[PDB]
Protein backbone atom coordinates (compact mmCIF):
# COMPACT_ATOMS: atom_id res chain seq x y z
CA UNK A 1 0.00 0.00 0.00
CA UNK A 2 1.64 3.39 -1.31
CA UNK A 3 1.75 5.89 1.54
CA UNK A 4 2.36 10.30 -0.04
CA UNK A 5 3.38 13.33 1.96
CA UNK A 6 3.10 16.52 1.00
CA UNK A 7 4.67 19.37 2.30
CA UNK A 8 3.87 21.94 3.34
CA UNK A 9 0.96 20.94 5.39
CA UNK A 10 -0.65 24.83 5.79
CA UNK A 11 0.81 28.02 3.98
CA UNK A 12 -0.18 31.39 3.27
CA UNK A 13 1.09 33.51 0.79
CA UNK A 14 0.31 37.36 -0.88
CA UNK A 15 -1.32 37.90 -4.33
CA UNK A 16 1.27 37.25 -7.14
CA UNK A 17 3.94 35.41 -4.98
CA UNK A 18 5.34 32.21 -6.67
CA UNK A 19 4.28 29.07 -4.60
CA UNK A 20 4.87 24.98 -4.49
CA UNK A 21 4.08 21.96 -2.87
CA UNK A 22 5.90 18.82 -2.86
CA UNK A 23 4.64 15.51 -2.95
CA UNK A 24 6.51 12.30 -1.97
CA UNK A 25 5.79 8.86 -2.75
CA UNK A 26 7.25 5.57 -0.28
CA UNK A 27 8.34 3.76 -3.84
CA UNK A 28 8.99 5.09 -7.55
CA UNK A 29 5.84 5.69 -9.62
CA UNK A 30 7.45 7.10 -12.65
CA UNK A 31 4.96 9.88 -13.62
CA UNK A 32 2.03 8.09 -12.50
CA UNK A 33 0.64 11.51 -10.48
CA UNK A 34 -2.43 14.02 -10.10
CA UNK A 35 -3.24 17.04 -8.14
CA UNK A 36 -6.23 18.44 -7.15
CA UNK A 37 -7.52 21.50 -6.13
CA UNK A 38 -10.87 21.63 -3.36
CA UNK A 39 -12.74 24.88 -2.53
CA UNK A 40 -14.16 24.55 0.46
CA UNK A 41 -17.89 23.96 0.50
CA UNK A 42 -17.06 22.10 -3.01
CA UNK A 43 -16.24 19.07 -4.84
CA UNK A 44 -12.73 18.24 -6.05
CA UNK A 45 -11.21 19.30 -9.59
CA UNK A 46 -8.53 17.51 -11.89
CA UNK A 47 -5.59 20.34 -12.07
CA UNK A 48 -2.80 17.58 -13.03
CA UNK A 49 -2.54 14.49 -14.63
CA UNK A 50 0.91 12.69 -15.43
CA UNK A 51 2.87 14.49 -13.34
CA UNK A 52 3.69 17.81 -15.27
CA UNK A 53 0.21 17.63 -17.83
CA UNK A 54 -2.25 20.45 -17.48
CA UNK A 55 -5.87 19.85 -17.90
CA UNK A 56 -8.23 21.53 -20.00
CA UNK A 57 -10.21 24.80 -18.53
CA UNK A 58 -7.34 25.02 -15.88
CA UNK A 59 -5.16 28.68 -16.08
CA UNK A 60 -1.80 28.64 -17.16
CA UNK A 61 -0.15 29.55 -13.55
CA UNK A 62 -0.73 26.16 -13.20
CA UNK A 63 2.02 23.58 -13.54
CA UNK A 64 3.71 20.43 -12.25
CA UNK A 65 6.72 18.56 -12.54
CA UNK A 66 9.02 15.62 -10.91
CA UNK A 67 9.58 11.69 -11.53
CA UNK A 68 10.48 8.51 -9.10
CA UNK A 69 9.42 10.05 -5.91
CA UNK A 70 9.25 13.84 -5.56
CA UNK A 71 7.02 16.03 -7.30
CA UNK A 72 6.04 19.05 -7.28
CA UNK A 73 3.17 21.27 -8.16
CA UNK A 74 3.79 25.52 -8.89
CA UNK A 75 1.58 28.24 -8.87
CA UNK A 76 3.29 31.23 -10.66
CA UNK A 77 1.15 33.74 -9.62
CA UNK A 78 -1.39 33.24 -6.92
CA UNK A 79 -5.16 34.42 -7.37
CA UNK A 80 -7.43 35.04 -4.57
CA UNK A 81 -9.83 32.49 -5.80
CA UNK A 82 -6.65 30.07 -5.61
CA UNK A 83 -6.68 29.72 -1.58
CA UNK A 84 -7.73 26.39 -1.13
CA UNK A 85 -7.09 22.66 -0.52
CA UNK A 86 -4.62 20.59 -2.67
CA UNK A 87 -4.40 17.34 -2.90
CA UNK A 88 -1.48 15.00 -4.89
CA UNK A 89 -2.85 11.41 -5.86
CA UNK A 90 -0.67 8.27 -7.36
CA UNK A 91 -2.39 6.39 -10.50
CA UNK A 92 0.60 3.83 -10.45
CA UNK A 93 -0.75 0.80 -8.97
CA UNK A 94 -4.55 0.64 -6.60
CA UNK A 95 -5.74 1.75 -4.46
CA UNK A 96 -5.24 5.13 -5.95
CA UNK A 97 -4.00 6.69 -2.57
CA UNK A 98 -4.42 10.77 -2.09
CA UNK A 99 -1.93 12.90 -0.06
CA UNK A 100 -2.86 14.21 3.42
CA UNK A 101 -3.32 17.88 1.59
CA UNK A 102 -1.94 21.31 1.89
CA UNK A 103 -4.35 24.30 2.72
CA UNK A 104 -3.31 27.74 0.45
CA UNK A 105 -4.35 30.72 2.44
CA UNK A 106 -4.07 34.39 1.20
CA UNK A 107 -2.80 37.44 2.57
CA UNK A 108 -3.85 40.42 1.93
CA UNK A 109 -4.28 43.94 3.35
CA UNK A 110 -5.84 44.54 7.14
CA UNK A 111 -9.37 45.46 6.58
CA UNK A 112 -11.84 46.21 8.98
CA UNK A 113 -15.20 44.66 9.68
CA UNK A 114 -18.29 46.32 8.85
CA UNK A 115 -20.48 45.46 11.82
CA UNK A 116 -24.43 45.10 11.92
CA UNK A 117 -26.81 43.92 14.34
CA UNK A 118 -30.05 42.05 14.09
CA UNK A 119 -32.69 42.10 16.90
CA UNK A 120 -34.84 39.07 17.13
CA UNK A 121 -37.99 38.43 15.05
CA UNK A 122 -41.44 38.99 16.82
CA UNK A 123 -42.07 35.62 14.87
CA UNK A 124 -39.14 34.17 16.88
CA UNK A 125 -40.07 35.13 20.07
CA UNK A 126 -43.08 33.67 19.96
CA UNK A 127 -41.63 30.30 19.90
CA UNK A 128 -40.25 30.30 22.92
CA UNK A 129 -36.54 31.70 22.31
CA UNK A 130 -34.63 35.17 21.08
CA UNK A 131 -31.59 35.16 18.77
CA UNK A 132 -29.89 38.28 18.65
CA UNK A 133 -26.80 38.30 15.83
CA UNK A 134 -23.87 40.27 15.39
CA UNK A 135 -22.47 40.43 12.08
CA UNK A 136 -18.81 41.15 11.01
CA UNK A 137 -18.25 41.55 7.17
CA UNK A 138 -15.51 41.12 4.87
CA UNK A 139 -12.45 41.80 7.13
CA UNK A 140 -9.36 40.36 7.69
CA UNK A 141 -7.21 38.67 9.70
CA UNK A 142 -9.75 36.11 10.83
CA UNK A 143 -8.82 36.88 14.56
CA UNK A 144 -11.00 39.09 16.24
CA UNK A 145 -13.02 39.36 19.79
CA UNK A 146 -16.96 39.46 19.73
CA UNK A 147 -18.46 40.20 23.49
CA UNK A 148 -22.12 40.71 24.24
CA UNK A 149 -22.86 43.12 27.03
CA UNK A 150 -26.70 43.69 28.74
CA UNK A 151 -26.58 47.00 30.26
CA UNK A 152 -24.65 30.97 26.01
CA UNK A 153 -23.14 32.99 22.87
CA UNK A 154 -21.67 31.13 19.83
CA UNK A 155 -19.94 31.71 16.82
CA UNK A 156 -19.03 30.87 12.90
CA UNK A 157 -16.77 31.87 10.89
CA UNK A 158 -16.68 31.63 6.74
CA UNK A 159 -13.60 30.50 5.01
CA UNK A 160 -11.20 32.96 2.73
CA UNK A 161 -13.27 34.88 0.47
CA UNK A 162 -12.17 33.91 -3.44
CA UNK A 163 -12.64 36.94 -5.04
CA UNK A 164 -11.66 39.73 -1.94
CA UNK A 165 -9.89 37.51 -0.04
CA UNK A 166 -11.85 38.04 3.35
CA UNK A 167 -13.44 36.61 6.18
CA UNK A 168 -16.95 36.84 7.78
CA UNK A 169 -18.25 36.43 11.23
CA UNK A 170 -21.29 35.95 12.56
CA UNK A 171 -21.99 35.58 16.53
CA UNK A 172 -25.63 34.69 17.91
CA UNK A 173 -26.26 35.41 21.47
CA UNK A 174 -29.51 32.92 22.44
CA UNK A 175 -31.65 33.53 25.48
CA UNK A 176 -35.22 32.57 26.26
CA UNK A 177 -38.09 34.79 25.60
CA UNK A 178 -38.67 34.83 29.67
CA UNK A 179 -34.80 36.42 29.93
CA UNK A 180 -34.92 38.72 26.97
CA UNK A 181 -37.93 40.42 28.09
CA UNK A 182 -36.08 41.32 31.47
CA UNK A 183 -33.63 43.76 29.62
CA UNK A 184 -33.29 46.96 27.46
CA UNK A 185 -30.54 47.25 25.82
CA UNK A 186 -28.35 44.94 23.76
CA UNK A 187 -25.59 45.40 22.21
CA UNK A 188 -21.86 43.18 20.82
CA UNK A 189 -18.51 44.94 20.83
CA UNK A 190 -15.91 44.27 18.58
CA UNK A 191 -12.42 44.52 18.86
CA UNK A 192 -9.78 44.17 15.66
CA UNK A 193 -6.73 45.48 14.61
CA UNK A 194 -8.14 46.80 11.93
CA UNK A 195 -10.13 49.17 14.39
CA UNK A 196 -8.15 51.64 15.76
CA UNK A 197 -10.80 51.74 18.62
CA UNK A 198 -13.71 49.15 19.30
CA UNK A 199 -16.60 49.24 17.49
CA UNK A 200 -20.17 48.90 19.47
CA UNK A 201 -23.56 48.33 17.20
CA UNK A 202 -26.45 48.64 19.80
CA UNK A 203 -30.27 48.69 19.63
CA UNK A 204 -33.30 49.18 22.17
CA UNK A 205 -36.10 46.95 22.51
CA UNK A 206 -39.09 48.09 19.74
CA UNK A 207 -38.74 49.93 16.22
CA UNK B 1 -21.26 19.06 -20.78
CA UNK B 2 -20.53 15.80 -18.87
CA UNK B 3 -22.47 16.14 -15.48
CA UNK B 4 -22.29 13.89 -12.26
CA UNK B 5 -25.47 14.19 -10.06
CA UNK B 6 -24.92 12.07 -7.12
CA UNK B 7 -28.63 11.38 -4.92
CA UNK B 8 -29.83 13.71 -2.11
CA UNK B 9 -28.13 13.86 1.72
CA UNK B 10 -29.16 10.72 3.79
CA UNK B 11 -29.56 10.43 7.16
CA UNK B 12 -29.68 6.26 8.80
CA UNK B 13 -29.09 4.65 12.32
CA UNK B 14 -25.95 2.67 13.20
CA UNK B 15 -27.18 -1.06 11.54
CA UNK B 16 -29.04 -0.40 8.53
CA UNK B 17 -28.46 -0.51 5.07
CA UNK B 18 -28.11 2.10 2.60
CA UNK B 19 -28.08 3.05 -1.39
CA UNK B 20 -26.56 6.16 -2.81
CA UNK B 21 -26.43 6.67 -6.30
CA UNK B 22 -25.14 9.30 -8.69
CA UNK B 23 -26.37 9.53 -12.32
CA UNK B 24 -24.24 10.02 -15.60
CA UNK B 25 -24.47 12.00 -18.57
CA UNK B 26 -22.38 13.79 -20.86
CA UNK B 27 -20.43 10.73 -22.22
CA UNK B 28 -20.55 6.88 -22.82
CA UNK B 29 -20.98 5.39 -19.54
CA UNK B 30 -20.14 1.77 -20.22
CA UNK B 31 -16.38 2.98 -21.57
CA UNK B 32 -15.26 4.48 -18.36
CA UNK B 33 -14.00 3.85 -15.10
CA UNK B 34 -16.34 5.43 -11.99
CA UNK B 35 -15.20 6.03 -8.74
CA UNK B 36 -15.94 6.45 -4.97
CA UNK B 37 -14.03 8.99 -2.68
CA UNK B 38 -14.80 9.54 0.57
CA UNK B 39 -13.94 12.89 2.96
CA UNK B 40 -14.78 11.92 6.86
CA UNK B 41 -15.77 15.22 8.50
CA UNK B 42 -12.31 17.74 8.58
CA UNK B 43 -10.56 15.18 6.89
CA UNK B 44 -8.79 14.77 3.29
CA UNK B 45 -9.62 12.47 0.78
CA UNK B 46 -9.68 8.66 0.72
CA UNK B 47 -9.59 6.12 -2.51
CA UNK B 48 -12.68 3.43 -1.84
CA UNK B 49 -12.59 2.03 -5.49
CA UNK B 50 -13.72 1.77 -8.86
CA UNK B 51 -16.27 -0.15 -11.21
CA UNK B 52 -15.96 -0.39 -14.65
CA UNK B 53 -19.71 -0.38 -15.57
CA UNK B 54 -19.12 -2.48 -18.75
CA UNK B 55 -18.53 -5.48 -17.20
CA UNK B 56 -19.03 -4.29 -13.37
CA UNK B 57 -15.37 -5.43 -13.29
CA UNK B 58 -14.25 -3.55 -9.28
CA UNK B 59 -11.53 -2.94 -7.54
CA UNK B 60 -11.26 -2.14 -4.09
CA UNK B 61 -8.86 -0.11 -1.91
CA UNK B 62 -8.15 -3.60 1.31
CA UNK B 63 -9.50 -1.04 3.46
CA UNK B 64 -12.91 -1.46 2.15
CA UNK B 65 -13.30 -4.46 0.52
CA UNK B 66 -16.14 -6.82 2.11
CA UNK B 67 -17.06 -3.15 3.92
CA UNK B 68 -19.07 -2.06 1.33
CA UNK B 69 -20.43 -2.75 -2.43
CA UNK B 70 -19.42 -1.08 -5.69
CA UNK B 71 -22.41 -1.28 -8.35
CA UNK B 72 -23.87 -0.10 -11.78
CA UNK B 73 -26.56 -0.25 -13.58
CA UNK B 74 -25.27 0.63 -17.54
CA UNK B 75 -29.19 0.87 -18.79
CA UNK B 76 -29.78 4.21 -16.47
CA UNK B 77 -26.12 5.56 -16.80
CA UNK B 78 -26.11 5.60 -12.39
CA UNK B 79 -23.53 3.93 -10.23
CA UNK B 80 -24.20 2.70 -6.70
CA UNK B 81 -22.31 2.50 -3.39
CA UNK B 82 -23.89 0.02 -0.68
CA UNK B 83 -23.70 -0.38 3.02
CA UNK B 84 -24.97 -3.96 4.99
CA UNK B 85 -25.05 -2.40 8.17
CA UNK B 86 -23.27 1.29 9.09
CA UNK B 87 -21.19 2.38 11.50
CA UNK B 88 -21.00 5.72 12.80
CA UNK B 89 -17.12 6.26 11.26
CA UNK B 90 -18.97 5.63 8.18
CA UNK B 91 -20.54 9.21 8.51
CA UNK B 92 -18.90 11.44 6.20
CA UNK B 93 -18.94 12.74 2.81
CA UNK B 94 -19.34 10.70 -0.75
CA UNK B 95 -17.86 11.85 -3.69
CA UNK B 96 -18.82 10.30 -6.82
CA UNK B 97 -15.84 10.96 -9.86
CA UNK B 98 -15.72 9.43 -13.39
CA UNK B 99 -11.64 7.86 -14.07
CA UNK B 100 -10.99 9.07 -16.92
CA UNK B 101 -7.90 7.73 -19.09
CA UNK B 102 -5.05 9.27 -20.74
CA UNK B 103 -2.68 7.58 -23.11
CA UNK B 104 -0.75 0.90 -18.20
CA UNK B 105 -2.91 4.30 -19.18
CA UNK B 106 -2.71 7.47 -17.42
CA UNK B 107 -6.15 7.35 -14.94
CA UNK B 108 -7.05 10.43 -13.26
CA UNK B 109 -10.46 11.74 -11.85
CA UNK B 110 -11.33 14.84 -14.23
CA UNK B 111 -15.01 14.74 -13.27
CA UNK B 112 -16.66 15.02 -9.77
CA UNK B 113 -20.09 14.78 -8.80
CA UNK B 114 -21.54 17.80 -5.95
CA UNK B 115 -20.96 14.83 -3.25
CA UNK B 116 -23.34 13.10 -0.88
CA UNK B 117 -23.29 14.24 3.11
CA UNK B 118 -24.26 10.87 5.10
CA UNK B 119 -24.87 11.13 8.76
CA UNK B 120 -24.99 7.64 11.17
CA UNK B 121 -26.89 8.92 13.88
CA UNK B 122 -29.37 7.16 16.41
CA UNK B 123 -31.03 10.50 16.81
CA UNK B 124 -34.25 11.19 14.97
CA UNK B 125 -34.26 13.73 11.66
CA UNK B 126 -35.84 17.23 12.57
CA UNK B 127 -36.45 19.82 10.05
CA UNK B 128 -35.36 23.39 10.12
CA UNK B 129 -37.15 26.40 11.34
CA UNK B 130 -36.31 29.54 9.82
CA UNK B 131 -36.63 33.54 11.05
CA UNK B 132 -35.73 36.96 9.27
CA UNK B 133 -32.94 38.78 9.67
CA UNK B 134 -34.72 41.92 9.34
CA UNK B 135 -32.29 44.64 8.36
CA UNK B 136 -27.52 47.33 4.64
CA UNK B 137 -27.20 43.74 4.79
CA UNK B 138 -30.28 41.24 5.74
CA UNK B 139 -30.24 37.12 6.46
CA UNK B 140 -32.06 34.51 7.33
CA UNK B 141 -31.54 32.63 10.45
CA UNK B 142 -32.05 28.79 10.04
CA UNK B 143 -32.06 27.30 13.35
CA UNK B 144 -32.74 23.49 15.25
CA UNK B 145 -32.62 21.21 12.51
CA UNK B 146 -30.65 17.56 12.28
CA UNK B 147 -28.46 16.22 10.48
CA UNK B 148 -26.76 18.48 8.21
CA UNK B 149 -26.56 19.38 5.56
CA UNK B 150 -29.30 22.54 4.79
CA UNK B 151 -28.47 24.85 1.72
CA UNK B 152 -29.54 28.42 1.77
CA UNK B 153 -29.92 29.94 -2.05
CA UNK B 154 -31.35 33.66 -2.48
CA UNK B 155 -34.48 34.92 -5.19
CA UNK B 156 -33.63 30.87 -6.35
CA UNK B 157 -29.96 31.47 -6.99
CA UNK B 158 -30.15 34.79 -9.14
CA UNK B 159 -28.86 36.98 -6.24
CA UNK B 160 -25.06 35.35 -5.18
CA UNK B 161 -22.62 38.34 -5.04
CA UNK B 162 -22.44 39.62 -1.43
CA UNK B 163 -24.07 36.20 0.03
CA UNK B 164 -22.13 34.44 3.15
CA UNK B 165 -23.81 31.05 4.30
CA UNK B 166 -21.88 30.26 7.82
CA UNK B 167 -20.93 26.98 8.87
CA UNK B 168 -23.63 25.18 11.14
CA UNK B 169 -22.87 25.33 15.00
CA UNK B 170 -23.85 22.20 17.20
CA UNK B 171 -26.14 23.85 20.28
CA UNK B 172 -26.25 22.63 23.51
CA UNK B 173 -29.49 20.62 22.58
CA UNK B 174 -27.70 18.55 19.69
CA UNK B 175 -29.12 20.49 16.97
CA UNK B 176 -27.61 22.14 14.31
CA UNK B 177 -28.28 25.93 13.33
CA UNK B 178 -27.13 28.46 10.65
CA UNK B 179 -27.08 31.62 9.26
CA UNK B 180 -27.02 32.93 4.97
CA UNK B 181 -26.29 36.92 4.89
CA UNK B 182 -25.93 39.06 1.97
CA UNK B 183 -25.12 42.61 1.38
CA UNK B 184 -27.86 45.06 -1.04
CA UNK B 185 -27.53 48.49 -1.60
CA UNK B 186 -29.62 50.48 0.96
CA UNK B 187 -31.69 51.80 -1.57
CA UNK B 188 -33.35 48.70 -2.67
CA UNK B 189 -34.61 47.91 0.33
CA UNK B 190 -38.34 48.77 -0.67
CA UNK B 191 -37.68 47.86 -4.02
CA UNK B 192 -36.34 44.81 -4.10
CA UNK B 193 -37.86 41.35 -2.92
CA UNK B 194 -35.43 39.29 -1.18
CA UNK B 195 -36.72 35.47 -0.28
CA UNK B 196 -34.12 32.67 1.04
CA UNK B 197 -34.38 29.32 -0.05
CA UNK B 198 -33.32 27.01 2.39
CA UNK B 199 -32.99 23.05 1.86
CA UNK B 200 -33.17 20.48 4.08
CA UNK B 201 -32.76 17.12 1.89
CA UNK B 202 -32.63 14.55 5.46
CA UNK B 203 -36.34 15.80 6.42
CA UNK B 204 -37.07 16.53 3.07
CA UNK B 205 -38.18 19.65 4.09
CA UNK B 206 -37.54 23.11 1.89
CA UNK B 207 -38.59 26.39 2.74
CA UNK B 208 -38.69 30.03 1.53
CA UNK B 209 -38.65 32.66 3.56
CA UNK B 210 -39.43 36.12 2.66
CA UNK B 211 -37.07 39.17 4.90
CA UNK B 212 -38.71 42.07 5.14
CA UNK B 213 -37.25 45.59 7.09
CA UNK B 214 -38.44 46.41 10.64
Amino acid sequence: DIQLTQSPSSLSASVGDRVTITCRASQSIGSYLNWYQQKPGKAPKLLIYAASTLQSGVPSRFSGSGSGTDFTLTISSLQPEDSATYYCQQSYSTPFTFGPGTKVDIRRTVAAPSVFIFPPSDEQLKSGTASVVCLLNNFYPREAKVQWKVDNSQESVTEQDSKDSTYSLSSTLTLSKADYEKHKVYACEVTHQGLSSPVTKSFNRGE
Amino acid sequence: QVQLVQSGAEVKKPGESLKISCKVSGYNFASEWIGWVRQMPGKGLEWMGIIYPGDSDTKYSPSFQGQVIISADKSINTAYLQWSSLKASDTAIYYCARQNHYGAYYYAMDVWGQGTTVTVSSASTKGPSVFPLAPAALGCLVKDYFPEPVTVSWNSGALTSGVHTFPAVLQSSGLYSLSSVVTVPSSSLGTQTYICNVNHKPSNTKVDKKVEPK
